[PDB]
């Protein structure tokens, strides 16, 4: 019940600034505070700041005092941060977390655990470019009885990330996105694959939902077997 | 200004009981929280206030902390447990956070595993758009080091090549990607394409070609 | 011996 939804994936250049949202919901929104954790994608976890949800009073860490400044709105439930004067050592996934303990006495609910989904902001001068997608035609080679592969390639995005989803969510079984290729052009290219029933072959539909937030495009494309 | 010191890595064997250190100046009078977060994921809270213990985590991880020293112990573990863990405390005044440096658990002993490969030939679209992708895919497989080759009929293909460096899933094997961006003209000339994978030796060869 | 942090402020102490 207890949930904490992020902002999308954003593009920024040296030197722009940066602000991620954070909605909560199924709790007072008003007892808890709200962490911000940030982590390079090949580095350690860092700790950003938390602010409260009701006194609305900020600690920031000292390494991001002055650049930093978290803030929250009682009335949509949904803390920010915001971060200006990006450099490349800002490249990294932007987490919130609820704190542990809510109330005067150090509390807890049926939760203590809850983190946002992250939101990956890219500090780049390069081009945004959007992603093409092509689909995969199903296939029975990779065995397992009874059982077909399909899925479809995200060609050519920059930057980083493209998140695929399969019939809408509602087809998470079998659903293997790989971690994207990083082409001497410069962008990116993955690739998304599901297993399924042979017998669902021409009579399930299979639509692969691509979303890339940093150029604000969707895609939803329909996988069909091939027609020989 | 405040710092939690952790070990960088730790080397267990299955069954054995690893512990991760945490040391810190304010741990006499601050509680202290772990984290598990293994490739790729988001981190998890599996102990927190020293020694308790969330709900839904296993009972073989428990933690304790006494004097500037804070300990995570894992009493036999086995290979879902390597991952990196995390130290979380605050300062003396209590209002930042400040997280350790990060310890890797490595489990050792972990049997070979053959890959699985998957070759998709280039779809009727994208040779529509002028351009041809052939994706070859490997799944399943330890350890994280494989050797990826394309071929044209029969000899090395030159360049358009490019391969992901293998990544953990989730049961805690390596997973890969291969592409091969070619023309339509070289996709209907030449008879065969393949990607040779090499693994511990084994190797396995997926074909396709045109049409 | 050893308090929670609640929030920027709020800290149960010893």
């Amino acid at each position: 019940q207890v949930q904490l939804v992020q902002s999308g994936a954003e593009v920024k250049k040296p030197g722009a600034s940066v602000k991620v949202s954070c909605k909560a919901s199924g709790y007072t929104f008003t007892n808890y505070a709200i962490h911000w954790v940030r982590q390079a994608p090949g580095h350690r976890l860092e700790w950003m700041g938390w602010i409260n949800g009701g006194d609305g009073n900020t600690k920031y860490s000292q390494k991001l005092q002055g650049r930093v400044t978290i803030t929250r709105d009682t009335s949509a439930s949904t803390a920010y941060m915001e971060l200006s004067s990006l450099r490349s050592e800002d490249s990294a996934v932007y987490y919130c977390m609820r704190a542990y303990y809510y109330g005067s006495r150090g509390l807890v609910d049926d939760a203590l655990d809850v983190w946002g989904q992250g939101t990956l902001v890219t500090v780049s001068s390069a081009s945004t470019k959007g992603p093409s997608v092509f689909p995969l035609a199903p296939s029975s080679k990779s065995t397992s009885g009874g059982t077909a592969a399909l899925g479809c390639l995200v060609k050519d995005y920059f930057p980083e990330p493209v998140t695929v989803s399969w019939n809408s969510g509602a087809l998470t079984s079998g659903v293997h996105t790989f971690p994207a290729v990083l082409q001497s052009s410069g962008l990116y290219s993955l690739s998304s694959v599901v297993t399924v029933p042979s017998s669902s072959l021409g009579t399930q539909t299979y639509i692969c939902n691509v979303n890339h937030k940093p150029s604000n495009t969707k895609v939803d494309k329909k996988v069909e077997p091939k027609s020989c | 200004s405040y710092e939690l010191t952790q070990p960088p890595s730790v080397s267990v064997s299955p069954g054995q009981t690893a512990r991760i250190t945490c040391s810190g100046d304010e741990l006499p009078k601050k509680y202290a929280y772990w984290y598990q977060e293994k490739s790729g994921q988001a981190p998890v809270l599996i102990i927190y206030e020293d020694s308790k213990r969330p709900s839904g985590i296993p009972e073989r991880f428990s933690g304790s902390s006494s004097g500037t020293m804070a300990t995570l112990t894992i009493s036999g573990a086995q290979v879902e447990d390597e991952a990196d863990y995390y130290c979380f405390s605050t300062d003396s005044s209590g209002d930042l956070w400040v997280f350790g440096g990060g310890t890797k658990l490595t489990v050792l002993g972990q049997p070979k595993a053959a890959p699985s490969v998957t070759l998709f030939p280039p779809s009727s679209e994208e040779l529509q758009a002028n351009k041809a992708t052939l994706v070859c895919l490997i799944s399943d497989f330890y350890p994280g080091a494989v050797t990826v080759a394309w071929k044209a009929d029969s000899s090395p293909v030159k360049a358009g090549v490019e391969t992901t460096t293998p990544s953990k899933q989730s049961n805690n094997k390596y997973a890969a990607s291969s592409y091969l961006s070619l023309t339509p003209e070289q996709w209907k000339s030449h008879r065969s394409y393949s990607c040779q994978v090499t693994h511990e030796g084994s190797t396995v060869e997926k074909t396709v070609a045109p049409t | 011996k050893k308090g929670i942090a609640i929030g920027p402020g709020r800290t149960l102490y010893a």
